[PDB]
RNA sequence: GAGAGUUUGAUCCUGGCUCAGGAUGAACGCUAGCGAUAGGCUUAACACAUGCAAGUCGAGGGGCAGCGGCGACCGGCGCACGGGUGCGUAACGCGUAUGCAACUUGCCUUACAGAGGGGGAUAACCCGCGGACUAAAACCGCAUACACUUGUAUUAUUGCAUGAUAUUACAAGGAAAUAUAUAGCUGUAAGAUAGGCAUGCGUCCCAUUAGCUUGUUGGUGAGGUAACGGCUCACAAGGCGACGAUGGGUAGGGGAACUGAGAGGUUUAUCCCCCACACUGGUACUGAGACACGGACCAGACUCCUACGGGAGGCAGCAGUGAGGAAUAUUGGUCAAUGGGCGAGAGCCUGAACCAGCCAAGUCGCGUGAAGGAAGACAGUCUAAGGAUUGUAAACUUCUUUUAUACGGGAAUAGGCGAUACGAGUAUUGCAUUGAAUGUACCGUAAGAAACAGCAUCGGCUAACUCCUGCCAGCAGCGAUACGGAGGAUGCGAGCGUUAUCCGGAUUUAUUGGGUUUAAAGGGUGCGUAGGUUGUUCGGUAAGUCAGCGGUGGAGCGCUCAACGUUCAGCCUGCCGUUGAAACUGC
């Protein structure tokens, strides 16, 4: 399933901006309800704030928890929840936030190694390539966020706008991630 | 019908052969005379050679009757 | 009599045979004697087999089926005709053709 | 004990009964209403539903009946599972709501799987 | 490789109990979109009706009444397999490892020899359950085989006791299938395959189960068997037991699977191997092989039909139906693939098997839209403010998916030309139940698609109204930041909860790894049998112990991804055989 619901109150639960940016992030920003914490409720919030950022539910959260720790584990967790379809072509700059990039994969949009793949959730492998279809490369929503934004911040995404591929170096250090999540909490709170 | 049929000829025929066969080591097991045994001997082992190539009973079945048989009358 | 066959051991909708040596009397996918190879009809057909086994088998007289026999028509286990010494010494090597 | 002891007389495990023997290890049984009655509790002070029902087991127990008003009455086929009631004793099984002749509590709108009350 | 609560006015121990976790061929309540891949009477070896499930050969024979081929009969092969069930059975039944110098083995392969001569019935047919003639690859002699069996030897060689393997001889005896080059037939041997018997070790409780056995233990002889043997039949007396005989109760047994750091443990749901069985018993028969699963005979239930003289069935094969139950599906399609049986082949048959249908349904994956839009109307809590809330409403795109259309794969592979005259290697031919099924493509649309549980502590989540009994609970308990509703919140999510069963925390049986003054726990005290333990030292041995050598039993690839399929690196660390070592235990 998928969350379809309301944004804004995540946000102003979680004070991040996960989502983006948005008015209400700066005005009325408050965890939601009309009434409004142990270290059980900061390990919760953390491990949902996970879950909220990357679209993931509980059982695919935690095998991806358990397939990291087979093969720090906190630390490769979260390199393995960034290699994500959805996500890698959300931080190609291609679509404006993580659900439109979910969106444009689940619909055949999107092409891996020439082969179009539209499960949102396939674990892209470094040295492999992402790109749109070459019978969507003209959608009117399609250009507007890659061209003119042209962001190009993360040193593991190779671009080439004359090709609109993309592709992965390797999977980026924990530091280089910007991600406000304590992986040692929720190590701690599913160990 | 038709296997109850062949059982039934089947059964009869082997058991005419068997209980001739029978029948002749049973006479022959009260011999007394040597040479009225040898010249008993030879039919009685061509027909249980026939019975035993011809599978109412055993190849080593007839071996150990010729066998016993032969010792028998090697020993008047 | 001992046969060469193949077992049905895949997943539905994707055969994937196992070339073993088994009497005729046991189940498709039960008991077996030996392990011969593979088969596998969904590619354009990869076949995994040991030679030197298959030829033992074939010469002490295990009957091969239909499907059996054209994977070792295939790979030239049915060389045996020329492996008989017919007034002859050497080996071919028609494997290249 | 020595290892000798031991290896004379071994260790002895016991086995761990069954909270609710009657059920026959199933999960629901199926019975009679034998007798519908009112219990007391053993600080409570208050006027518990039960009803003796003889279940297909060849056995008879009793079974409270939770919710607000019940339509049963004697000789009603209902659903018996596990479950005791801390300040009854005796009692040790319920009714389940919603199923054979048990009907689902009316006027239900929260808990509703639990007293078998459909979407309104 | 971890914990929490709970005995008190308050402590520190001991000890049980209860929650928290993981897993079900589970059931129930509420609510349900799709795809893939698993699974589906757990209750009784319960009753029913119908149909199918084992046939094939006209290159075996007499016939054609049927247009070429075949109804029926005689004959060959198969039906002992595939499939189903767990009653019975503490047993060489099973697991593991061996032995048979005490064994058998159709069909298959290879090697060596041979297929020569004859005669009776008899089915069908005909004529009325009776009468007569008919053919063989049906049946039975005769001829031959010294490769086979039996008996007597000689020459040996060599073992593990009874002996075994070969030669060189004499004697007796034992076979066949021919048909239209093919398909074949017989004897012998080797191989392969499948069975049989016997062994070492392991294999549940009860001593409120202490003696058991009289072919029972052994010897001689005989008979019988594929084969040894009290297997059976005509002296000595024994054998087995506190290392548990005997008797009673309960189980089919393993690998798997689940689950524990380990020790391990639980259970055989799917799958594979072995065993037992086919309404209940007894006997066999035919066969290479029988507990004979769609074969007999007899004796017992039970059930059904006659036309009262007589006959049928066993639903532990696949599917309807009824009952039992909390609970488990179509009287479906095809032999296209794999595997079987028969056939020279073509081919025929196959409720095995491939598929499909049904079932919250175990697991995996996806969707129910994506980006902006200020604080509408309607709910709550305070006459304004705060929560619902960027939430709705319009305005801009996208179609995964549903619908309508088209193209539509893969699963399907199997006449000459060397020539050894036949193998074998090369062309061609049809062949898909699934099936509009994957997939690909085309319009016009957010259009068709979200529940369930709990929010006073343990625990994540709080205002107002009811009630003040009705009620709720896993515990501290409340009868309300605990009951019922309304608003918001928090989990999970096509699921969410309740019940039932099993493991871990539990060290709550403690070898690893607990205890006995006062919490449970030293016998009233001794003597002593079996058993357990053994000061110091010098040598032998090799039972325990140690070592070596043999035999046996994570990385990829494909599913668009994943569950899942599949391959190799990797344990075999259990058992057995064979060589060595001597510090310690034993002798
Ligand atoms: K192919
Ligand atoms: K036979
Ligand atoms: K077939
Ligand atoms: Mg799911
Ligand atoms: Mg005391
Ligand atoms: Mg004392």
């Amino acid at each position: 399933a998928r969350y379809t619901g309301p944004k804004s109150k995540i946000a102003r639960k979680f004070g991040d901006p996960i989502f983006g940016a948005d008015k209400v992030l700066s005005k009325k920003n408050y965890p939601p309800g009309q009434h409004g914490t142990s270290e059980y409720g900061l390990q919760l919030r953390e491990k949902q704030k996970a879950k909220y950022t990357y679209g993931v539910l509980e059982k695919q959260f935690r095998h991806l928890f358990h397939r990291a720790q087979r093969a720090v584990t906190g630390e490769l967790l979260i390199q393995f929840l960034e290699a994500r379809l959805d996500n890698v072509v959300f931080r190609l700059g291609i679509a404006p936030t993580r659900s439109a990039a979910r969106q444009l994969v689940s619909h055949r949009h999107i092409t891996v190694d020439g082969s179009v793949v539209n499960i949102p959730s396939y674990s892209v492998k470094p040295g492999q390539v992402i790109g749109v279809r070459e019978r969507s490369k003209s959608l009117e929503v399609i250009a507007d966020a890659l061209t003119g934004f042209n962001h190009s911040k993360y040193p593991w995404m190779e671009w080439d706008q004359s090709s609109l591929s993309g592709k992965l170096l390797h999977m980026p250090d924990r530091t280089d991630i910007p991600e406000n999540i304590k992986e040692q909490l929720i190590v701690e709170l599913y160990s | 019908e038709k296997r109850i049929r062949q059982t039934n000829a089947r059964r009869l025929h082997n058991r005419y052969y068997a209980r001739t066969a029978r029948n002749a080591v049973k006479a022959f097991r009260a011999l007394t005379d040597r040479t009225e045994a040898e010249k008993k001997y030879p039919v009685l082992a061509s027909m249980l050679d026939r019975l035993a190539g011809k599978n109412i009973i055993h190849k080593n079945k007839a071996a150990n009757l010729k066998s016993k048989l032969a010792r028998r009358i090697n020993t008047l | 009599a001992t046969k060469i066959r193949l077992q049905r051991h895949g997943r539905k909708g994707y055969a994937f045979y196992k070339i073993v040596v088994a009497d005729s009397r046991a189940p498709r996918d039960g008991k077996f004697i030996e392990r011969i190879g593979s088969y596998n009809p969904n590619t354009n057909a990869t076949i995994d087999l040991n030679f030197e086994r298959a030829l033992y088998w074939i010469g002490v007289g295990a009957q091969p089926t239909d499907t059996a026999r054209n994977i070792l028509s295939r790979e030239g286990v049915l060389m045996m005709k020329h492996l008989l010494g017919g007034v002859k010494k050497g080996a071919f090597d028609q494997a290249a053709a | 004990p020595t290892i000798q002891q031991l290896v004379r007389k071994g260790r002895e495990s016991f086995a761990d009964k069954s909270k609710s023997p009657a059920l026959n290890s199933c999960p629901q049984r199926r019975g009679v209403c034998v007798r519908v009655y009112t219990t007391t509790p053993k600080p409570n002070s208050a006027m518990r539903k039960v009803a003796r029902v003889r279940l297909t087991n060849s056995k008879e127990v009793n079974a409270y009946i939770p919710g607000e008003g019940h339509n049963l009455q004697e000789h009603s086929i209902v659903l018996v599972r596990g479950g005791r009631v801390k300040d009854l004793p005796g009692v040790r099984y319920h009714i389940v709501r919603g199923t054979l002749d048990t009907a689902g509590v009316n006027g239900r709108t929260q808990r509703r799987s639990k007293y078998g009350a459909k979407r309104p």
